[PDB]
DNA sequence: ATCAATATCCACCTGCAGATACTACCAAAAGTGTATTTGGAAACTGCTCCATCAAAAGGCATGTTCAGCTGATTCAGCTGAACATGCCTTTTGATGGAGCAGTTTCCAAATACACTTTTGGTAGTATCTGCAGGTGGATATTGAT
DNA sequence: ATCAATATCCACCTGCAGATACTACCAAAAGTGTATTTGGAAACTGCTCCATCAAAAGGCATGTTCAGCTGAATCAGCTGAACATGCCTTTTGATGGAGCAGTTTCCAAATACACTTTTGGTAGTATCTGCAGGTGGATATTGAT
């Protein structure tokens, strides 16, 4: 009964944006969900450390940004930064 | 009301990501943009893997992505491979690879 | 009367098992071994089915990867046959020994 | 016809693992060496999962227990939760 | 002229306890201070995780004990669990 | 006013350890026994290393523990070695060890 | 500011004798001629990785000075934890 | 004119460097290499001298440990001479690849 | 070479395990609005310690020599691959029950919050001491013969 | 074996770098005491899903044969170790000045409720279909001669 949250619905959405005719088995979806949990933990973990190192009380997008730079390899880092910077602008410049 | 995912122009859930940061004990406080940024990053990497995993499915004459296709996508991409260098994808198997010295003498 | 030369079938098996992803250890024997090892840590334990499955996946991933390193070690010594000293060296270098 | 559980991990099974690992020729002493290696692998992982079970006051080892155990041995597994 | 805490004096007390005629160089002491912090971070961290995994918002001596068992090898774990239990028992009776 | 250290019968600062658990963002709440138990493990561990490090200092006819003594202590003890398997002690060097086949004659 | 020398080919500052000494500490008895360039190569990779993360920590702190702590954090991240520098 | 046979000074030096703890790379050449590499990431940086020393202790421990692994790979090959193929094997098995 | 045995590749077929759409529901996110607390940028400046430098102190670069190591060549005999099948262990799927997990409850122990006491850090100034590195000078270790 | 070059091992030995010592301060810990909230333990139970087992399936233990791999022996050729020699580069100790970091002032941003609307997960239910394997038939590959 108790609620079990998963990233599955949103993974499915993104799949549909990216291969609309392609589907996904349960097991693969389970993997994708692990992957999403794993990466969240890695990035939050590192952001958390950065804040502590610098005696700050807040995890801001700046920490998330540096965390992405420390954790992701070059080209993957570059795109992630831009995707992320892009979404924060879009979010700001909308009522 | 308008949701923060839609404001940020994103499928991934900014609300959830925000909550998880708070209840994750990462810092006393959490800025407003950070769950936005982080949701963006997560969405992106998911698109990246699904992209390549899709292809791998097509290449193999198939429409439904399975664990094998995620494995082939990951280990044939130099960057995704490094990010997941210490990860095991259940039911993924390995890349076909035989050391040449083991090939029959022609 | 027909006969394949030593190693012809071996190559044939490499190709076969590198194509697939099924577990290559029979489920039941693996499960007994898991339970015996666990008995030494706590008595009267039960196991989720997926828990045993997770362990098998991880163990086979592990051993498959160790055999790659092992094989490189054999080849470094200019052999084509893996020997325990190859396993040994792979583990020492991995920082496991 | 009694037999050790470790011996249940059979020569042909080990042979298949090696094959997926791209191994062509296998010395006879490898099978025993492999069983030893697997045994140390499982002890280390199960010990930790069981520690996770006990902490939770359960009598069943959950997949999550194993996944947590794997994560902290630096052998992260995807597909079983978390 | 900000204050930088270390474990030095505590490390020195204990050193006098076990080798009363032996000194410690300040580089050795620096390493010792790093060791203490490091182990502290590794135990608290396991403790943190362990609580989350069990939906608990409190780190207790019981979380610490499991962390100790997760983190320390064999015989050091055994002795640490005694020393810790001992100090908590003693502490419980002493107010 | 007896310090919590003395109440538990400890050299290591229980007050300090309790404080650092709060600021470290490890959980919402810290139990009263936790810094007590932790300060004791911390003190047991440092006693173990100083014991063995002092022995190395003495084996060496020296009165002061230097980083090489910590290194000989850790590396010569199976369990400390493993606990600090992925740690580098500055100025500790290595254990004398020369592989058999490298020695002269036969 | 007025002029500052150009840094190039400092890898060769890691001399043949220095590398030989390191191999000795590592228990090595005989060293083939090509080891020296291989080792310089390997070392430059090691340093690039550590310095990149350390510099990242530096910039995030908004400093112009790479601290011992920045290096100690960079090392911790790569699983090469270092004791003896405040870390 | 006196001569130690090849191998003898080498073993003497092993005992010598295994016994001591001083850094084996000259300081200034090392500091320059650090500044070159760092500058290529970001111009106008300064270094605390302890940052450079920390990098040196880390780098020398890394290279000494790699040479031990490398030595083991050579011996596995029934040689006593370390070669680039040995270093490449050590690094491959270590996951540095 | 040709030839025949057996593995592999492919096109097409189909039942069903497992993917999906569709409805009703609710508890619990997720958000919107109003009342409050603060974390940390900014604007300034003491002051530690970094880049820079001149003289002094010792390690590196080079070329010659040949000892002995690597890598090539060959070979014998040891050891693991290939082989075929029915015994016997594993797989499958059906069935009581153990314990995980959902729910309610209630207080031992958590945080918060305000004065009260203590102590661990540094900073200024002083005397002490373990050993790094110099010395000569008796005890090995090595390699020629 | 015995002889001689030259590294190695002590033992003592004076300078000093860094360790240890006190006397003062003090901001910030750490402690103390009462007022307030609550997390999670304790206990009862419902229903997954787990261990057991009968019947069905289908992989492995088995011994023989011998192909071809491993490791032993031999050795030419050459690379890397030792060392002499000539001298460049690094180490060491001294100094104005960049930037870190110490303190204080202030508001844009976050936490905290509270109240209002929602969506994501579940669960019953039925509805759908991609593809694992089956088949059968051509075609490639391997090994025999
Ligand atoms: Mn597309
Ligand atoms: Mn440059
Ligand atoms: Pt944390
Ligand atoms: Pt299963
Ligand atoms: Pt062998
Ligand atoms: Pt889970
Ligand atoms: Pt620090
Ligand atoms: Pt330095
Ligand atoms: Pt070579
Ligand atoms: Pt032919
Ligand atoms: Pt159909
Ligand atoms: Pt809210
Ligand atoms: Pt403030
Ligand atoms: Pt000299
Ligand atoms: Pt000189
Ligand atoms: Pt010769
Ligand atoms: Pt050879
Ligand atoms: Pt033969
Ligand atoms: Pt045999
Ligand atoms: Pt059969
Ligand atoms: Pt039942
Ligand atoms: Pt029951
Ligand atoms: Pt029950
Ligand atoms: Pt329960
Ligand atoms: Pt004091
Ligand atoms: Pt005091
Ligand atoms: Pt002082
Ligand atoms: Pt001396
Ligand atoms: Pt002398
Ligand atoms: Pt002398
Ligand atoms: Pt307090
Ligand atoms: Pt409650
Ligand atoms: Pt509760
Ligand atoms: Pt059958
Ligand atoms: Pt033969
Ligand atoms: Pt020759
Ligand atoms: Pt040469
Ligand atoms: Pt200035
Ligand atoms: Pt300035
Ligand atoms: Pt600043
Ligand atoms: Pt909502
Ligand atoms: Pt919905
Ligand atoms: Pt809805
Ligand atoms: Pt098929
Ligand atoms: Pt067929
Ligand atoms: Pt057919």
């Amino acid at each position: 009964k108790t609620r079990k949250e998963s990233y599955a619905i949103y993974v499915y959405k993104v799949l549909k944006q990216v291969h609309p005719d392609t589907g996904i088995s349960s097991k693969a979806m389970s993997i994708m969900n692990s992957f999403v949990n794993d990466v969240f933990e890695r990035i939050a973990g590192e952001a958390s450390r950065l804040a502590h190192y610098n005696k700050r009380s807040t995890i801001t997008s700046r920490e998330i940004q540096t965390a992405v730079r420390l954790l992701l390899p070059g080209e993957l880092a570059k795109h992630a930064v831009s995707e992320g910077t892009k979404a924060v602008t879009k979010y700001t410049s909308a009522k | 009301a308008k949701t923060r995912s839609s404001r940020a122009g994103l499928q991934f859930p900014v609300g959830r990501v925000h909550r998880l940061l708070r209840k994750g004990n990462y810092a006393e406080r959490v800025g407003a943009g950070a769950p936005v940024y982080l949701a963006a990053v997560l969405e992106y990497l998911t698109a990246e893997i699904l992209e390549l995993a899709g292809n791998a499915a097509r290449d193999n004459k198939k429409t439904r992505i399975i664990p094998r296709h995620l494995q082939l996508a990951v280990r044939n991409d130099e960057e995704l491979n490094k990010l997941l260098g210490r990860v095991t994808i259940a039911q993924g198997g390995v890349l076909p690879n035989i050391q040449s010295v083991l090939l029959p003498k022609k | 009367p027909h006969r394949y030369r030593p190693g012809t079938v071996a190559l044939r098996e490499i190709r076969r098992y590198q194509k697939s992803t099924e577990l290559l250890i029979r489920k039941l024997p693996f499960q007994r071994l898991v339970r015996e090892i666990a008995q030494d840590f706590k008595t009267d334990l039960r196991f989720q089915s997926s828990a045993v499955m997770a362990l098998q996946e991880a163990s086979e991933a592990y051993l498959v990867a160790l055999f790659e390193d092992t094989n490189l070690c054999a080849i470094h010594a200019k052999r084509v046959t893996i020997m325990p000293k190859d396993i040994q060296l792979a583990r020492r270098i991995r920082g496991e020994r | 016809v009694l037999r050790d559980n470790i011996q249940g991990i059979t020569k042909p099974a080990i042979r298949r693992l090696a094959r997926r690992g791209g191994v062509k020729r296998i010395s006879g002493l490898i099978y025993e060496e492999t069983r030893g290696v697997l045994k140390v692998f499982l002890e280390n992982v199960i010990r930790d999962a069981v520690t996770y079970t006990e902490h939770a006051k359960r009598k069943t080892v959950t997949a999550m227990d194993v996944v947590y155990a794997l994560k902290r041995q630096g052998r992260t597994l995807y597909g079983f939760g978390g």
